[PDB]
């Protein structure tokens, strides 16, 4: 009954293994989706900020005219 | 010992390297949402405040 | 108590050929002075230590019962000054011998652990399982029932590297995860009659490399075989060189300590000394001391002066 | 009283009536005292933190248990809810280990149920750590006091050679500020009492008529002041030396027989002040500390229990009061009971139960 | 003790009387001292005064004189 | 266990001897308060000399 | 077996000897003195020529 | 007769003795005598030195009032 315990454990060991590499990729998933998501939240404060540049620089280009 | 005490050794064998296993897992999970989230913020503040300071000069120099 | 004068090379031969004729008996001429005082001090103490030497070698021959019948050539007893270089070339002997011993032993001991290893590699490990029951439990307290222990049994064991026999042996190996379990178990094994050091591995290619070094340890154990032949066969050269040799070191001692017992001269690196003799003697000798000084490149007439003291 | 410390297997819910029940395992026959502990879910990571787990609390509970010791020894040096006689061992939040046991659970209020093995063993080891220096700083403070007092009762004590003159002498006995007296002190032989009334007026030139008294009595020998030139002080004491007396040379200090009185007496009240209190934090710290001492050796079986069975973690575990020679019923109960469901690998060292003594 | 007290203390009033009227001589006899000696002093003052005075005469006239 | 007039003799030693004492004090007390006369009326007399001949032997320059 | 007039003829025999040592020790002690002489003369011959020599020499090349 | 011999010998080498230290008497002379001749050589070395130099001087007056 030695090689059946043996197998056993064995096979608790691998699960293991699957277990905590299954993780750490799980980790290394949600990374680069935290940096997708961080860059679009980027992308959109870019898309504010050119707003409000193209609002500032007309504004002061007609304000400018008339004095 | 009798084939019975095998299996018990066997038992425990198992369930010990089964407990830790899952604890260290849960706990790397649970790290790794801790660093999605630091790094995302690291990262979201080091760029924007670049872009701010890009932003702030061209408005200066714009009046 | 005639009195005889005469240079230390005719006297170096002279006291050779009065020891063999054995008919002198010499008196000491300075009993105030040491063995220091004499000067023979270097001669006897080169003496002494070649002695002990072949003593030594010789005390290791005896051991492994050599033949060696030490029959004769010990009558011709010369004594060159190159009896020292003679010495050395037997000291070498000493030093070699020695040092194939030690060489033996330590490759002894190393074939010793990789004959362990040819049955450590499934893998059967080392014990001595003189009470192998109380081990395991030991095992067990530390921990109990945590881990399956594997059974492994060695078919006809051969001689016990510490003990020198041969007994059954038989090990149960528990490989374990934690470290504080590796170290208890390595402290109760260093505790318990055990050798389980190396690492299980069960990758083909540790099994190579216990291949490897099982082949390599063979081949070791051939040259021990061989070197330990040859040096059977010097240790009878020797022996019978030794024996010989061994007897005409001892009469050149012989021949130093009674050239200690006499008296130095100022005028001329000449020695006196004194011996009472019958007359019988006194004849022979004389014929006896023609011959000695002949045996001398010198010659010296080497003047014997009656006194009627 | 002492109690014995024992955790089964527990795999059945049969063994508390195993354990308590039935008469054929239970401890004694049922007659022994048994109760369950209530202990909080804890968790073990890893077998290798198990151990040392087990390694660290066997050090923690002696290290504490010592401390109980040195705590309620010092409590009887106090003589406040402890002697040696009775009362040896501590109280749990104020009342026995045999109440504390009866309603035993593992304290919140020492270390939250939620913290790792690592976290609660040192939050308790902190706590006693702290526990035992209070102590230490307490009981210097008050052994200081104690032998100080003592030392200030000792100097005003003894035989009239050596005692202190603060209880003895009187303002009234002396001619202060006096332009040519001086005032001697002799010690005078019970035998030769009435011999020195008489004879110290020859003892010198120059004395005072009827100007001698007796000062003092004691069993041995009486304590006289006699008033002298100021010159005549070399040649009475020779003289006095001479008839056998004991003379000192005393000066009487108003201010420092009064400040003595009142270092005495202030001291004296302190070490009472601080002993009303001192007494009273201690029985408080000292209690805490038994009860941890009670928490601390829980865990210890906790995790010891865990080591020897594995998991799950309901064990059969029992507080065992014996009955007067019932040690030997009590191993053979036990032993029938656990030995033959686990194995012959497992005293001092192998016991078919967790146990550990409970010295009280 | 009320014998030994009354002799001391008369013993203790004579001796301090008597050193105390003996400072207050020396006391009386140094002022006494520095009077007498600053009355010769300003006599001799006046003394070597007129002496001055005669000789500033004397030295106008001679140098009249010259 | 004496007399009255044994400790009556001893006592009027004592305070004789204390009143002679205090007698030989005033003595010495009276002797150096004349000498302490003589040095202080020396010490200011010829102090005070001085500085009236170093005046007019001044003035006894300017003068002629 | 030998007569006085044998041991005197091996004592003048020995005597012999050492007059034969005598005059080889000296012979070695004058040859090498010999070499002493030679050495220290050629060198000293020829440094204080060769002295000399240098001086004439540059006061001929002063001429010339 | 053997205290004479030992005496004769002791005047063997007492004659020994003196014969060497004689030698390195006349050693000390002869390297003196050395010193002596040399500088006895040096002096008759610069006299023939002395001559050639005078009579290449000549030659040499000759040669240079010529031509």
């Amino acid at each position: 009954s030695q090689s059946q315990g043996i197998q056993q454990l064995l096979q608790a060991e691998k699960r293991a293994a699957e277990k905590v590499a299954d993780a750490r990729k799980r980790k290394a998933r949600r990374l680069k989706q935290a940096k997708e998501e961080a860059q679009m939240e980027v992308e959109q404060y870019r898309r504010e900020r050119e707003q409000e540049f193209q609002s500032k620089q007309q504004a002061a280009m007609g304000s400018q005219g008339n004095l | 010992l009798s084939d019975a005490d095998v299996q018990k050794q066997i038992k425990h064998m198992m369930a010990f390297i089964e407990q830790e296993a899952n604890e260290k897992a849960e706990e790397i999970d649970a790290k790794a949402e801790e660093e999605f989230n630091i790094e995302k913020g690291r990262l979201v503040q080091t760029q924007r405040l670049k872009i701010m300071e890009y932003y702030e000069k061209k408005e200066k120099q714009i009046e | 108590l005639a009195q005889l004068f005469l240079q230390s090379e005719a006297a170096y031969c002279c006291v050779s050929e009065l020891e063999e004729l054995g008919k002198v008996q010499f008196r000491d001429l300075n009993p105030d002075v040491n063995v220091f005082q004499r000067k023979f001090v270097n001669e006897v103490r080169r003496c002494e230590e070649m002695d002990r030497k072949l003593r030594f070698v010789e005390k290791e021959i005896r051991k492994a019962n050599i033949p060696i019948m030490d029959t004769g050539e010990n009558p011709e007893v010369p004594f060159p000054r190159d009896m020292i270089d003679l010495e050395a070339n037997f000291e070498k002997i000493e030093n070699e011998l020695k040092e194939i011993n030690t060489n033996q032993e330590a490759l002894k001991r190393n074939f010793l652990e990789l004959t362990e290893l040819k049955f450590i590699l499934f893998v059967a490990g080392v014990i001595n399982r003189e009470r192998i029951p109380t081990f395991e439990r030991m095992l067990w307290r530390v921990c109990r029932g945590n881990v399956f222990l594997r059974q492994a049994e060695i078919e006809n064991p051969l001689e016990d590297p510490v003990t020198g026999d041969y007994v059954h042996k038989s090990v149960f190996i528990i490989f374990f995860q934690g470290d504080q379990l590796k170290n208890r178990v390595k402290k109760i094994c260093e505790g318990f009659r055990a050798s389980l050091y190396p690492c299980p591995e069960t990758p083909q290619e540790r099994k190579e490399m216990a291949s490897g070094v099982n082949t390599r340890i063979d081949d070791l154990q051939m040259v021990l075989n061989q070197t330990e032949d040859h040096r059977q066969r010097v240790l009878q050269a020797a022996a019978k060189n030794i024996r010989v040799w061994f007897i005409k070191v001892r009469k050149m001692k012989a021949i130093y300590h009674t050239l200690n017992l006499c008296n130095i001269d100022v005028t001329q690196k000449c020695l006196i000394a004194e011996v009472w003799c019958p007359v019988t003697d006194l004849d022979s000798i004389q014929f006896a001391l023609r011959r000695g000084t002949e045996h001398s490149g010198s010659t010296v007439p080497s003047i014997l002066n009656r006194m009627q003291t | 009283t002492e109690f014995w410390l024992i955790s089964a297997p527990g795999e059945k819910t049969c063994q508390q009536t195993w354990e308590k029940l039935h008469a054929a395992t239970t401890k004694n026959n049922n007659l022994a005292v048994s109760s369950k502990f209530n202990i909080p879910d804890l968790k073990v990571g890893t077998l290798d933190v198990l151990v040392g787990l087990s390694d660290e609390l066997a050090k923690l509970d002696a290290f504490v248990e010592g401390v109980v010791k040195k705590v309620a020894q010092y409590m009887a040096d106090v003589l406040e809810d402890s002697k040696d006689k009775v009362q040896e061992n501590l109280l749990a939040s104020g009342v026995d280990l045999v109440t504390y046991i009866t309603r035993f659970q593992w304290d919140m209020a020492k270390y939250p149920i939620k913290q790792s093995l690592k976290n609660i063993s040192e939050i308790i080891a902190k706590g006693v750590t702290q526990i035992d220096n209070d102590l230490k700083s307490r009981a210097s403070a008050y052994n200081n006091l104690k032998g100080n007092l003592q030392n200030l009762e000792r100097k005003n004590a003894g035989s009239l050679l050596t005692r202190s003159l603060a209880e003895i002498v009187k303002k009234d006995d002396f001619v202060l500020d006096s332009e040519y007296l001086v005032t001697l002190l002799v010690v005078v032989p019970k035998l030769n009492h009435n011999d020195w009334i008489k004879q110290y007026e020859t003892l010198a030139e120059m004395v005072v008529p009827r100007s001698s008294n007796v000062l003092s009595e004691d069993q041995d020998s009486y304590l006289c002041n006699v008033t002298l030139f100021k010159k005549a002080v070399d040649d009475f004491r020779h003289k006095a030396r001479e008839n056998k007396f004991i003379v000192r040379d005393f000066q009487y200090n108003e201010e420092e027989m009064r400040a003595d009185k009142e270092e005495m007496n202030r001291l004296s009240t302190d070490k009472k002040k601080q002993f009303g209190p001192l007494v009273r934090w201690l029985k408080v710290n000292f209690s805490e500390a038994f009860i941890a001492w009670i928490h601390i050796k829980a865990l210890r079986v906790f995790v010891e229990s865990v080591l020897r069975y594995g998991l799950p973690v309901n064990f059969q575990a029992m507080l065992l009061q014996p009955n007067k020679k019932s040690v030997k019923k009590l191993r053979e109960v036990l032993h029938e009971l656990y030995k033959h469901l686990d194995s012959s690998a497992a005293q001092q060292e192998y016991y078919p139960y967790v146990y550990y003594k409970i010295d009280c």
